[PDB]
């Protein structure tokens, strides 16, 4: 549609990221509760980020989904960008668990299903998203999972074999991802971390990792099973939804 | 609301011609599309592109004493089209 | 909670923006 | 042993270029005496642009890819501000400032060129490497003048199919539709899509909404048409390029 | 005759480009360099100051 | 010159131990690896890691009498090791 600022009525800031602010907004008409991302057009231009953002919008624009945070749409003036954005009262799950240092196997096996079904969702439409993350999970009002950021140290740490190699990639590279993020959420944190790219890049490529006694035969099986070296020796989603550890312990 | 362009004059006009002018945004411009038509009166609206390197246009073949709109829109290379102004006149 | 609308909203956003610049 | 690189291994001459993030510099190495080019990136812009992770990535790439059409990686080391590059040396330039001294390229150069380019795009895909960047600009030509491929709006979007700017799947086949484009930036001087907005870009990608100037042969023109086609099925192979008639008849190859 | 080498994921030994890498071969340079661009060849001090004029005049245009 | 850290120096010492100390280096380093050997040889070089956050790092379990070449390298998260420093001690 046609939007600016005088379209919704501001509340006060809801976080402060790279770019602007997320604030607080209410429609005028309709007094729907949603967030409004605001980017500084010089900064955006001065990193040349300005065509990533474009496409990123024009992506996300064209899902949804209960699981799949909604943008509402867009509009700019001559010194900012504006995103309608769906509001996730509780925040990043990046922040959850840097709280509570890990989590349970009934929370993590939730979030996982949420995640899966997500990208069950996006793999319908031929879309992947290749940069799930807990920096990208953002939590809702019945503390659901809403995956935001479609577009492109821990800047490998959830990237796959054949990602770092530049090599040919497919929708198994979400399911990676998301054995890395069943490990970090059990566990606290990634399973290939190291101090440095060369030694992490050592590690994933040799699918080098190890568990800690705690964690359950049931988590360790779906973990293993999701990385895998070859892409097509991971499962399916309809798998991982199916697997026993994972129906036992999802809410 | 404060958009682009800013100020927008029709700065001179016969019975059925006129030119309107506006103040030259700053923000880099691709062009601009200008919307003319008889206000309110069921007639299709009538439309038109000016490079963003201008500032005026000029619009002839009008109907004499009529009340007319001139809606004029900025467009950014990336993000669509600014808030437009608006204006009003007759003749 | 406390929904602020009009120019006390511009201002709001606009004070932010100056703040940015730091 | 494991000795590490240092500027004192080299002797620095003239400059060769001046870019976004550094000067590139003629440069011979001592005990040697190879010439290079030697690529200096300053931190700083590294980190202002957050390509440090792009360009880290790309160098472990370079690193397993040998080829004649494929510029040559050497080495790699740094200081506190600034990331080097051993390159092999391109003597004649890019084939965007070829491509602007005479505003377009005729039929033999143009063929020529996609052939050399059709190889160094099998021998990557036979190394699994997909997505090179083989824009104009990032084409460096060799003593012979032969082209080189190096990885360290415009018409930049140009050069990106469908798939890729909605964010879906992609195979090998994307090295086909930037052929196409650039086949097409060689016969004519500008890419075929760019129009007056992102939007309208991006409308005419998708769509493959697209016109030959009438100069262009019928030849030249399948042989885009088919490049440049939505479903990456129904693309050519990178044999069928090279054994196309258009392209054998004007090739010197 | 001087390189670091180390074993990959499947086990095969591949060339490390951190380390210094002996170009142990006569070169297929085919190039001949004028006598003015051969002279304009500086090693040591001369060298570093080349590099860090090119550096300061590059950080002001960037405003670094 | 160019190396990182920038000037090196022993700072104490117990008879068979010494303290080292160096600069803060403005860049950021992730962590040091700091080796010492025996000058001579026929012996092989001994190597540890001290955080990034550090400037100095102790040596200990050193021969009474023997040369030693201490060799610190900072470790960058994305290019590696920067040029070392190295310096000589004895006792
Ligand atoms: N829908 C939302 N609900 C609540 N907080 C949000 C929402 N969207 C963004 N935020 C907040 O915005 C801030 C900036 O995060 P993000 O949008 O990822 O920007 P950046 O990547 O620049 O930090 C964070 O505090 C984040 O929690
Ligand atoms: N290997 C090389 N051999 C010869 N000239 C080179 C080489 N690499 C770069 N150049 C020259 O230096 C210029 C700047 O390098 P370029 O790759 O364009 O930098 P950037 O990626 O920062 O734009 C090039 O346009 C070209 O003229
Ligand atoms: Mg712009």
């Amino acid at each position: 549609r046609q939007w600016a600022l005088e379209d919704f009525e501001i509340g006060r800031p809801l976080g402060k990221g790279k770019f602007g602010n997320v604030y607080l907004a209410r429609e005028k008409q309709s007094k729907f509760i949603l967030a409004l991302k605001v980017l500084f057009k010089a900064q955006l231009e001065k990193a040349g980020v300005e065509h990533q953002l474009r496409r990123e919008v024009e992506i996300q624009s064209h899902l949804r989904h209960p699981n799949i945070l909604r943008l509402y749409g867009y509009f700019h003036d001559a010194t900012r960008v504006y995103l309608i954005l769906e509001y996730a009262p509780l925040g990043t799950v990046y922040r959850e668990l840097q709280k509570l240092s890990k989590f349970d196997e009934q929370r993590t096996a939730t979030y996982i299903t949420e995640l899966a079904n997500a990208l069950s969702y996006c793999h319908s439409k031929r879309v992947i998203h290749r940069d799930i993350k807990p920096e990208n999970l953002l939590l809702g009002s019945a503390g659901e999972l809403k995956i935001a950021n479609f577009g492109w140290a821990g800047t490998l740490d959830y990237l796959p074999p054949e990602m770092i190699e530049g090599r040919m990639h497919d929708e198994k590279v979400d399911l990676w991802s998301l054995g890395v993020l069943c490990y970090e959420f059990l566990v606290g944190k990634p399973p290939f971390e190291a101090a440095t790219y060369a030694e992490t890049y050592k590690r994933i490529s040799r699918v080098e990792f190890a568990f800690p006694a705690f964690v359950t035969e049931g988590a360790r099986d779906l973990i293993s099973r999701l990385l895998k070296h070859n892409p097509s020796q991971r499962p399916m989603l309809r798998e991982v939804l199916e697997h026993p550890w994972i129906t036992a312990n999802s809410s | 609301v404060s958009s682009v362009p800013t100020k927008l004059e029709v700065v001179a006009a016969t019975p059925t011609s006129l030119l309107i002018s506006w103040d030259a945004p700053a923000v880099t411009v691709v062009h601009y599309v200008i919307t003319y038509g008889e206000t309110g009166g069921n007639s299709p609206v009538q439309e038109f592109t000016v490079p963003g390197s201008k500032s005026t246009a000029t619009i002839s073949g009008l109907k004499p004493g009529v009340d007319y709109t001139i809606t004029v829109y900025a467009i950014d290379f990336y993000w669509g089209s600014y808030s437009p102004i608006s204006i009003n006149y007759r003749t | 909670e406390d929904f602020r609308s009009g120019s006390e909203a511009f201002d709001l956003i606009a004070q932010d923006e100056e703040e940015f610049n730091k």
